[PDB]
RNA sequence: AUGGUGAACUAUGCCUGAAUAGGGUGAAGCCAGAGGAAACUCUGGUGGAGGCUCGUAGCGGUUCUGACGUGCAAAUCGAUC
RNA sequence: UUCAAAUGAGAACUUUGAAGACUGAAGUGGGGAAAGGUUCCACGUCAACAGCAGUUGGACGUGGGUUAGUCGAUCCUAAGAGAUGGGGAAGCUCCGUUUCAAAGGCCUGAUUUUAUGCAGGCCACCAUCGAAAGGGAAUCCGGUUAAGAUUCCGGAACCUGGAUAUGGAUUCUUCACGGUAACGUAACUGAAUGUGGAGACGUCGGCGCGAGCCCUGGGAGGAGUUAUCUUUUCUUCUUAACAGCUUAUCACCCCGGAAUUGGUUUAUCCGGAGAUGGGGUCUUAUGGCUGGAAGAGGCCAGCACCUUUGCUGGCUCCGGUGCGCUUGUGACGGCCCGUGAAAAUCCACAGGAAGGAAUAGUUUUCAUGCCAGGUCGUACUGAUAACCGCAGCAGGUCUCCAAGGUGAACAGCCUCUAGUUGAUAGAAUAAUGUAGAUAAGGGAAGUCGGCAAAAUAGAUCCGUAACUUCGGGAUAAGGAUUGGCUCUAAGGGUCGGGUACGAUCAACUUAGAACUGGUACGGACAAGGGGAAUCUGACUGUCUAAUUAAAACAUAGCAUUGCGAUGGUCAGAAAGUGAUGUUGACGCAAU
């Protein structure tokens, strides 16, 4: 909120670092069910809730 | 700068061209302050000057918090009417 | 220049409140904003702070007394009733 | 940023061994209305402040430029 | 016809938040906050600012030297003077008129 | 039914004092060894005006016995006080304005406020402005004296409770008409919140005993009995006569 | 019926902050003159009060029974007030 | 909105230029608070999203970006929350916040076996939490990035905690001198303890003084216009924190002693409780000169040239004005049955514990010098697409700065600085619509009803009724003028007179007179319709958010009622329990 909490900052920054999508090679696995990232957060869709 | 070199003679000036009350335009009491700023003034040099004593400063003083003095020249005129009635009394007791 | 006839301080009111409440503030509020003697320093100064106290600008006591004026009625009769018992006992 | 006025004490500071660097610095004015003048300043650099001293009359700085002492590393304009 | 913000993150016009308005020297018109001004210390008797005190914040007395915060009188940094002046008529002549009804209370013994 | 608004000042939300400008609760001095073998002198340092009080306030400075100090307490300022006045209090003081004696010690017919129910409450009646309790008799032996208090009534109390002399300062105060409800509202802004009272009559059954009905009015008398109970006490409570006086 | 959750909306009190062009009317208080025995009254000033008034921002939400009414909007838009 | 160009496979929509417009500084600008959380920035890419398109994107994939002793938090307390000791409760837990409490660690003397025993004295406030808008130790200018700066760079300061060294000062009168005094100063001893000031405070009204802005004349430069006129129109001439020196209202001291009462403010308050007068002290918001600091910044010209680019000179000056606007401040005044926070923190004073001059002893409240200054926040929007409303929603949302003209005006209209030009478009001009206008004659004959529209409107002069609680009603009702040009008149200042006049400078105000024209003139804008009665509520005020704003609720005023504390009214499951109550009948409670 411009001035902020060090639990709220490194709580911005957890979400900053899920926010990529699959890295390609691991479609390539043996067995692998996942297809895409199912989790995608986006700051236009979804608003964490902190 | 010729609008307002025109106002200046006096043009544009007329009641037409007036919206705002006589007061709102110019504040009846910033009139009387200087009114009287400037006889208030007037008495302190004559004064400090000489030319009237305090015991007829006094006099004017308090009668320019009431009025019966129109302007500076009005009050320039009522001293020496003032102050020339101050000879005659004298001189013919005497 | 005596401006208004009966209401006088009260003018500030206006029309409202009905006549007699303007007329029987008036009664008062020529007495919370009157100008009284000291009673120590020997000018008047005196005026009203609030109710109940009132603080001379001269000798800068200040004195309590009456809501809206210096002495209350009902108090100048006790100081002398007061006056009258301690005399009584030293006499 | 203050200013010395008596020469003497400006000859102290210099040697006050919190002084490790000097200026000279030259501005061209004019005086009184008429006719221009060369005028100098002359910075000391201490710990905590930074003093100076004003010469308009130029008969007299160039007798003390070269009164600085030796160790005082001097920057001129 | 320049217009200027505030230097930091309070928007609000409070006590604390004033601003001045500066001209730089790199000619720009810039906001320039303020402290809050000081008062002048008063007589613990009459209430009169007490003059030859500077009048500084209250932690600001701390870095000044002692003529500043003190005149030579006693009472110096605390009373007005005139009430110095009170209190010594006060402190003699009430002292006075105390040696007085001293002797009395000798008198009144061998008097009765 | 609804719980009522008399009964939803009990437990005291909003209903609480405005007690921030408030100088302090104003009492007299604790009953000590010297107030009550003899007297003890302070002076009144300034007369003052409390918030949600009627009267001033005198603050008065004692000096401690038993520790080198000052002392200063509130005192409810008897009208006729002055700033550099000496108070005395004591047993042994003398019948001055101001002046805090027991009851015992000053002749009937005398003048005193802010008088003490039990000696060292330090204080409890009279202590409204301009009220006023005449001593009118003693009872010497099992120690008692008979004051009137300013209701009217007839109480008799300790001759060691305390009570200091005169009348209360800010007499007349009722004299003036309010005249709106705006000064009103500045009154009990710094007393409580009771302001404005909506009549009973004027709401729903839920919102009070007279509330209901295709008219205004109450429907069953107005006096209730002392011996009613919790929430069915709106209107005149236990009243003895009721209707204008003549 | 039992056991839990909510005053970010809204209701009301408190604490501590902030916000409000320009005009009209011209109360006490005060100054000079005029009258008269008086108490006082009459004229010219001065001052700048009020839960005064016209009216912007602000807060509302009277009329059109306007627009809209599968709307921009699950309460909004315009004029008026 | 339009033309062209560039990109591209593809352009009403991307980019640059050229035009045309708009928001108009109460902005469609320049910044922050809550909230979001990476939306900021760069490069690539165009499946989906952007209710048309898309080469653009707040999208998509990959990266980079937030720097502090001084700015905030952190600390203090407010309104309140909440342990402990205790007290209830089968119990979850409740009361209460210094309370029925053995509630604690200090200042150094005594020690020169060794450090701290034993020593006298003290001080009784006895958790903690609670504000990024209140209180508060200290930082400014210039430059810099694709994106960060009161943080980075360069320079100039300052505060705090700690260590000690040097110079001065003081000391033989051991702990300074001067002035009648206000008080002065580079310094110039001070424990327990106590007291005083600061922190520290409402609002309105005019008055004064400042700062930035506005206007503006001489001069030095750059740009735009020139068919003709125009000593012309626009633009740059700037000065930070900090430091030293001098300055003023109010306050004060000395001298003298007032009737022939004087001084005196816009506002009538002041004087034998000592006024005017003559001479001094003081604070230093504020202003003034000097240092910062011209070496910076700006504006011009002159030279070199893929680069990198510099280099090189010059000028950066002297003034005027105000009922101007914005904000700060000071002295006064008004208002109240309203008198408008607390604390940490810092200082002074009273006192005199002690400790120390002479062969020499101190003082870090005088100077200078020396060392350290941690932790988390710092990007960007703050909204007609970054917040909330299912969304890229015409809604909702606290705050600062604020240019010229017109005008009473922060209204309306128009412009300069900055910012956009986004909302699907093209061609046609049927009906019915929606929003905006106009009508011959008549003038509510329409309708439940003048609903809706029109009429009125600004200012100046003339004039105003019944009634009235004498305050009002009153802009009552009603009438007359208003443009342009050219003149006349009145209103102020600074200034020299041996112990009447002259000159110069500078204002927006009012009144009057001639002339003038398609009788037009508050020329657009902006801007009351008025009168004779009745019912009803006195008034201001409030309420069904989203069908009711009322005659309903409220109010002042009036009256009644309980209550003297071992109490009235109420709460709690209980209580060593609680609200009124920091209360006391001129009060509290119930009507």
């Amino acid at each position: 909120a411009a001035q902020k909490s060090f639990r709220i900052k490194q709580k911005m920054a957890k979400a900053k670092k899920q926010n990529r999508p699959l890295p390609q090679w691991i479609r390539l696995r043996t067995n692998n069910t996942i297809r895409y990232n199912a989790k995608r957060r986006n700051w236009r869709r979804t608003k964490m809730n902190i | 700068r010729a609008h307002a070199q025109s106002k200046r003679e006096g043009r544009h000036s007329g009641y037409g061209k007036r919206k705002g009350t006589r007061e709102a335009r110019l504040p009846s009491q910033v009139v009387w302050i200087r009114r009287l700023r400037v006889l208030r003034r007037l008495l302190a040099k004559y004064r400090d000057a000489g030319k009237i004593d305090k015991h007829l400063y006094h006099v004017l003083y308090k009668e320019s918090k009431g009025n019966a003095f129109k302007h500076k020249r009005a009050l320039v005129e009522h001293i020496i009417q003032a102050k020339a009635d101050a000879q005659r009394e004298k001189a013919l007791n005497e | 220049a005596k401006r208004t006839k009966k209401v006088g301080i009260t003018g500030k009111y206006g029309v409202r409140y009905g006549s007699s409440l303007r007329r029987q503030v008036k009664k008062l509020e020529i007495q919370q904003h009157a100008r009284y003697d000291c009673s120590f320093c020997g000018k008047k100064t005196v005026k009203r702070g609030a109710a109940g106290i009132w603080t001379c600008s001269c000798c800068k006591k200040t004195v309590a007394g009456g809501a809206y004026t210096v002495s209350t009625a009902a108090a100048a009769t006790v100081r002398s009733t007061i006056r009258r018992l301690r005399e009584m006992v030293e006499a | 940023a203050r200013e010395i006025t008596d020469i003497k004490q400006f000859l102290e500071l210099t040697r006050r061994a919190d002084v490790k660097t000097a200026t000279v610095k030259i501005n061209k004015k004019l005086n009184k209305a008429g006719k221009p003048f060369r005028q100098t300043k002359f910075k000391v650099r201490g710990s905590s402040s930074l003093y100076t001293l004003v010469i308009n009359d130029a008969g007299k700085a160039k007798k003390l430029i070269q009164s600085l002492p030796p160790t005082l590393k001097v920057n001129r304009l | 016809a320049q217009r200027v913000t505030f230097r930091r993150r309070n928007p609000y016009n409070t006590r604390s938040n004033k601003i001045k308005v500066v001209k730089t020297p790199g000619g720009i018109l810039r906001a320039q906050h303020v402290k809050k001004l000081a008062t002048r210390p008063k007589c613990g008797d009459c209430g009169s600012a007490l003059q030859g005190i500077s009048t500084l914040r209250p932690r600001q007395y701390a870095t000044v030297s002692k003529t500043h915060k003190t005149v030579s009188r006693a009472y110096g940094g605390s009373r007005c003077a005139n009430c110095v002046k009170e209190r010594i008529i006060r402190a003699f002549l009430i002292e006075e008129q105390k040696i007085v009804k001293k002797v009395v209370k000798e008198q009144t013994e061998a008097a009765k | 039914g609804r719980v009522i608004r008399n009964q939803r000042k009990g437990a005291g939300s909003i209903f609480t004092s405005h007690t921030r400008l408030r100088q302090g609760a104003a009492k007299l001095r604790t009953l000590d060894y010297a107030e009550r073998h003899g007297y003890i002198r302070g002076i009144v340092k300034q007369i003052v005006h409390d918030s949600g009080r009627g009267a001033p306030l005198a603050k008065v400075v004692f000096r401690d016995p038993y520790k080198y100090r000052l002392r200063e307490e509130i005192f409810i300022a008897n009208e006729g006080v002055h700033t550099g006045q000496f108070i005395y209090a004591g047993k042994k003081a003398s019948l001055n304005v101001g002046n805090v004696l027991p009851l015992g010690s000053v002749p009937e017919g005398t003048i005193v406020s802010n008088v003490e129910e039990k000696p060292g409450d330090r204080g409890a009646l009279a202590r409204a402005s301009g009220n006023y309790v005449i001593i009118i008799g003693h009872n010497p032996d099992e120690n008692k004296t008979r004051v009137r208090l300013p209701s009217g009534a007839k109480k008799v109390i300790s001759s060691d409770a305390r009570g200091v002399i005169g009348v209360i300062a800010g007499g007349g105060r009722v004299d003036k008409p309010l005249l709106k409800a705006g000064r009103a509202f500045h009154k009990y802004r710094l007393k409580r919140n009771s302001w404005p009272k909506t009549r009973g009559v004027a709401m729903n059954p839920v919102d009070h005993p007279h509330g209901g009905g295709n008219h205004q009015h109450i429907g069953k008398a107005s006096t209730i009995s002392r011996g009613a109970v919790s929430g069915q006490k709106a209107g005149l409570i236990a009243a003895r006569r009721t209707g204008l006086l003549r």
